[PDB]
């Protein structure tokens, strides 16, 4: 199938014509998305067959053919860009900065950015290029708006 | 049966939209992985 490094969306068939469940990260080989979007299945990539590798449904993160590669963070102090793709909408940069979610474990970059759940495991990137997480897992505030986590893994 | 298609380049793009807040939000995640707002 297509290794190349990018962006790419989920596709499935098995509903009503062909539907974008999510989104992910290509990088040294491995596919990056997050759990809620595959629930740990195989995917195709035209004739190919991806098969999961590391999964962790608390994370809500998910790797095929590899581990874990994407290691950048949030300094904490610039704004960042979302690669949205939405389902039948080409790939398009929102720059942000991002907020926090405060848990008793500790402080996650967040955006407050409403995109379509099909837009869940599209990139968040930095000044550099580099992803240092992926959009889709959140909360619902006060108003009825979406804030994601910047949902980051580790690589070993 | 899920499938992949690529949808672009991983860059920054000098010069995007600039939008959206920063809300510092108190938050607990329980072992399904559901984020919730603490208040
Ligand atoms: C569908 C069930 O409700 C949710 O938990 C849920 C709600 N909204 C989103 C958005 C937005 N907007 C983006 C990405 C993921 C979600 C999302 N998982």
């Amino acid at each position: 199938g297509e290794t190349t490094d990018g962006v790419y969306r989920v596709m499935t068939r098995r509903l009503l014509g062909s539907t974008q469940v999510g989104v992910g990260v290509m990088q040294e080989g491995v596919f990056h998305t997050m759990w809620h979007v595959t629930k740990g299945a195989a995917l195709r990539s035209g004739e190919g067959r991806l098969d999961p590798y590391w999964g962790d449904v608390k994370q809500d993160l998910v790797s095929y053919c590899g581990p874990w590669k994407l290691d950048a963070a949030w300094d904490g102090l610039s704004e960042v860009q979302l690669l949205a793709v939405p389902p039948g909408e080409r790939a398009k940069n929102i720059q942000t900065l991002p907020g926090i979610f405060k848990t008793k474990d500790g402080d996650i970059g967040a955006v407050a950015l409403d995109y379509p759940a099909g837009t869940s495991g599209s990139p968040i990137l930095d000044k550099c290029g580099r992803v240092i997480g992926l959009y889709g897992n959140g909360v619902v505030i006060k108003n009825g708006s979406y804030v994601s986590a910047i949902t980051q893994g580790k690589r070993e | 049966d899920m499938y992949i298609e690529r949808a672009g380049d991983i860059t920054w793009e000098k010069d995007a939209e600039v939008t959206g807040n920063s809300p510092r939000l108190d938050v607990a995640l329980d072992e399904s992985g559901d984020f919730s707002l603490v208040e």
